């Protein structure tokens, strides 16, 4: 039972609760950003400089 | 000090449960929605009307303003 | 001194008696969520304001471009600028719902809390007026001109007051620099007066939607309302951000993306939406002086509301005739807002005067009258 | 004929406080006169009013009303305070009139 | 406020000095419960019916002496800390208020 494990290990002691928020945030940020950016770029295939960059990036003159 | 000097109150009993013993959003279909509908119903005829009237006046005035920009052929029927 | 340090301490005690152990009615609705939003709104305007101020230059020759430099070069300057301009609208939407709630529920019966409120509104309007001029775009300049010229219509002291306000013979650099100072300053007066507002308020405590004493059922502000209010904050904050991030210029005039030019009058000089209702009333009275008074009266009228209450009951919850009159008035306001955005021509002209007239009638004659009438229908 | 009575009973139902189980007098704004009158109410009437009001505040926060069966009926609404209130006002006007003379 | 406060002290910061004294008070109490024939009889009838046997003061004392700060804290935390309590209030209780507020008094020393 994760809910109970979570409760006992993370949410019971106010100290561990804060620790869970901080460490929780650090991991949420890394994940959430990667996903958002990923979604944004997919919805904009070949429109961003990231996408057309190669055409002039060391392949001209 | 505002708690304890408010009102003379007698013979009222109240019962409440901890939040952890009960559900946050109970009986959505049996109680919630019916009431939402009930609340909407009891008010619609008080609120809606004037907003509807506003819309009409708005539409009229907007269309009437554009109609006055158009030309009336009756001003050129004898301009040969 | 006392057991817990939340009550003894000269400061925490203050924080506790107004945000924690503060007795609040158990039944106040979402309409009571606007006070806190107004406060948060105010802190936000001040914050983004300062951030913008740190990159602005109050000079006719640099204003426009300093704002452009901010949006184009400052890290997130474009975001801060958006939040500040759009936040002004969030502020007014909130202030108008706050007032509405008050009219509908008879909060105005708390006379001093009400009057300070009217003062907050007036100060907020002056703030936004002077703020709007700062970017020094076309609507910035012409709006400043149109409105300030209205005072040269005041008898004898007219022309003086105006040339004194401009610091010259027209809206020019001297006007801009004093407007920046005012804009920077007034928000702090708003914060100050807001404290007085809440101080009077705490004498009585909040009113509630049924309009009857809630002493029989009060609950601590925290966690009930701190949670309800935080929720209320995110619920409003979403549309706000959606607008500011997806449709940044929805509410602004394109005419302001052009540097002010005193030799080119824009075709349609009109204000931001939150002033339109008043602009409509202004233009309803063809006669420089009469219109100015009408404009003034359109807001000062709020100081009379406490004296026009005739009902034996506080709120309108149980007064159906007053309720429709109330929504008639609301619709009356959308109409004035709409007329305010239209050119001065038929049929907008006649419609405009109708709306202006009904506005004052509803607050001055009908509300008090219907209230009395209702008292009789309850055999009172 | 019975027109005034038709209107009243109509307004009474349109107002709707009876849906909260409140008496017309329960809904009065508590200005000075009303506050004095309340102090004169016998204990039982005062506690009944208090429960009714507390009950209404609880319904109000819940966004519910009483079941149709429990609604106060126009003709069964007890004007428990009107008598006291009229006396309080009569006394006030006497003093006001007298202090002018 | 102070009462719930003391419960939180129990779960988080009990001292050996406190338990040391608490034990002596408890010992005297158990002894005092066998002061006469009626009370000794009450004990026997109860112990049998509840423990299915008699627990001598000699045993009780053994158990009572094994208790220490660390133990009081663990046991108390186990039954009190962050638990939803049962509350009964009678009389002019307007100043006591909100289950929620009380429930919060159930955690963080
Ligand atoms: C990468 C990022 C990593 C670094 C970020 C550091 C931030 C970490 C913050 C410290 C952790 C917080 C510790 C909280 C502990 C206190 C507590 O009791 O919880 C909060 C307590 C909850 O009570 P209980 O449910 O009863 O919990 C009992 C636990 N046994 O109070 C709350 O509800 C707070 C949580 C809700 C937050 C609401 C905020 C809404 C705001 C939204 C708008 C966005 C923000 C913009 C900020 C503006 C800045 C200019
Ligand atoms: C002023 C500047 C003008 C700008 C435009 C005005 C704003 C236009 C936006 C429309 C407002 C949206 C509100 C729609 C909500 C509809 C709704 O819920 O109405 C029904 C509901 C029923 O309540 P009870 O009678 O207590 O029922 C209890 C038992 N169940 O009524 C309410 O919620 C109360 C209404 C209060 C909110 C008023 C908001 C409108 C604001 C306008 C300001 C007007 C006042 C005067 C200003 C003069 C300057
Ligand atoms: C910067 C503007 C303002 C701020 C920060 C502000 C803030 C507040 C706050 C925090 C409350 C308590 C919560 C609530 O009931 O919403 C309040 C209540 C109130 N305010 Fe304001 N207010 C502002 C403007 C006004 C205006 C313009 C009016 C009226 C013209 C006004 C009238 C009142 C009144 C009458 C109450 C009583 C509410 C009740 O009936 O319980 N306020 N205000
Ligand atoms: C009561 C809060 C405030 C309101 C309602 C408000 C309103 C406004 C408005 C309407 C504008 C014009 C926005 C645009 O369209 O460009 C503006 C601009 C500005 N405000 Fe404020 N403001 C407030 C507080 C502040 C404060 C406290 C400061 C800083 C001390 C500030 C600094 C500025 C600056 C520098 C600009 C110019 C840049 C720009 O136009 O974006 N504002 N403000
Ligand atoms: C400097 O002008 N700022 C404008 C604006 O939209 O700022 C958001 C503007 C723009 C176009 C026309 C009129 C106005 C001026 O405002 N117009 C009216 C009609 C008004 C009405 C009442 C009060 C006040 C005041 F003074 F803020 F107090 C102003």
């Amino acid at each position: 039972a994760l809910l109970r494990q979570a409760y006992s290990a993370l949410f019971r002691r106010t100290s561990t609760f804060a620790l869970t928020v901080v460490l929780g945030a650090v991991l949420f940020e890394r994940a959430f950003d990667q996903g958002a950016d990923a979604i944004f770029e997919h919805l904009n295939e070949g429109k961003l400089w990231k996408h057309i960059k190669h055409k002039y990036e060391a392949s001209e003159e | 000090i505002h708690f304890g000097n408010l009102a003379r109150v007698r013979h009222i009993i109240t019962y409440s449960l901890s939040p952890f013993e009960q559900r946050a959003i109970p009986n959505i279909f049996s109680d919630a929605l019916p009431n939402v509908w009930r609340r909407f119903s009891s008010q619609v005829f008080k609120v809606a009307p004037p907003f509807l009237g506003a819309y009409l006046l708005y539409s009229w005035g907007t269309q009437e303003f554009e109609r006055l920009k158009r030309k009336n052929p009756a001003d050129y029927e004898n301009d040969q | 001194m006392a057991p817990n340090i939340r009550k003894s301490h000269p400061l925490l005690k203050m924080i506790n008696n107004s945000l924690i152990d503060l007795p609040a009615p158990s039944n106040i609705s979402a309409w009571w969520n606007f006070g806190s939003l107004l406060a948060v709104c105010l802190m936000t305007q001040i914050l983004t304001g300062l951030l913008l101020a740190m990159h602005y230059t109050a000079d006719t020759s640099l204003a426009f471009s300093s704002v452009a430099h901010t949006c184009r070069n400052v890290q997130y300057g474009w975001l801060i600028r958006n939040l500040h301009a759009n936040g002004a609208s969030f502020f007014f939407i909130c202030i108008f719902l706050h007032i509405g709630r008050g009219l509908y529920y008879g909060s105005y019966l708390y006379k001093e809390t009400w009057n300070t409120g009217v003062i907050l509104l007036l100060t907020l309007m002056a703030t936004a007026f002077v703020g709007y001029v700062l970017p020094w775009g076309q609507m910035s300049f012409w709006g400043a001109t149109v409105i300030t010229n209205l005072f040269s219509a005041i008898p004898y002291i007219g022309h003086t007051l105006v040339e004194w306000a401009w610091g010259g013979f027209s809206v020019d650099n001297p006007t801009l620099t004093r407007f920046f100072a005012l804009h920077f300053l007034l928000p702090f007066a708003i914060a100050g007066i807001t404290i007085i507002h809440l101080t009077f308020l705490h004498e009585s405590g909040s009113n509630n939607p049924l309009g009857i004493s809630s002493d029989s059922d009060k609950i601590p502000f925290h966690p009930y309302y701190s949670f309800k209010d935080i929720l209320g904050l995110t619920l409003m904050l979403t549309p706000f951000l959606t607008l500011a991030l997806f449709s940044p210029n929805l509410l602004g005039d394109p005419e302001n993306f052009t540097p002010a030019n005193p030799l080119v009058t824009p075709p349609h000089i009109k204000p931001e939406w939150y002033f339109l209702f008043a602009y409509a009333i202004l233009r309803s009275i063809p006669n420089k002086l009469g219109g100015v008074l009408a404009l003034a009266a359109s807001v000062l009228i709020l100081f009379l509301i406490p004296f026009l209450h005739k009902s034996k009951q506080r709120t309108m919850t149980f007064r159906p005739l007053s309720q429709t009159l109330f929504w008639l008035l609301v619709a009356n306001l959308l109409i004035l807002t709409w007329i305010g955005s239209q050119p001065v021509e038929h049929p907008f002209i006649i419609i405009g005067q109708m709306a202006s007239l009904s506005y004052f009638t509803i607050l001055l004659i009908l509300f008090p009258t219907i209230g009395t009438l209702e008292n009789k229908m309850l055999n009172y | 004929g019975r027109l005034m009575d038709r209107i009243r009973k109509w307004y009474y139902n349109a107002a709707g406080f009876n849906k909260y189980g409140l008496m017309r007098d329960d809904t009065l704004y508590e200005d000075d006169d009303v506050k004095e009158a309340l102090k004169r109410l016998p204990e039982d009437l005062y506690n009944e009013r208090m429960f009714r009001i507390k009950r209404a505040l609880d319904l109000s926060l819940k966004h519910r009303i009483l079941p149709k069966e429990q609604w106060v009926k126009y003709e069964e609404d007890k004007p428990y305070l009107e008598p006291y209130l009229k006396e309080v006002i009569r006394e006030r006007l006497e003093r006001e009139a007298w202090n002018k003379k | 406020f102070c009462a719930q406060g003391e419960w939180m002290r129990l779960c988080t910061s009990t001292t050996e000095s406190e338990v040391k004294r608490a034990k002596n008070h408890l010992r005297s109490a158990m002894v005092a419960q066998l002061d006469g024939t009626t009370p000794v009889c009450e004990t026997i009838g109860s112990h049998l019916l509840n423990y299915g046997r008699r627990i001598s003061l000699e045993e009780w004392d053994s158990r009572i002496s094994a208790v220490d700060a660390r133990m009081v804290r663990d046991v108390c935390s186990k039954y009190i800390y962050d638990k939803c309590p049962a509350l009964a209030a009678v009389g002019p209780i307007e100043q006591l208020l909100d289950y929620n507020r009380i429930r919060s008094g159930m955690y963080w020393i």
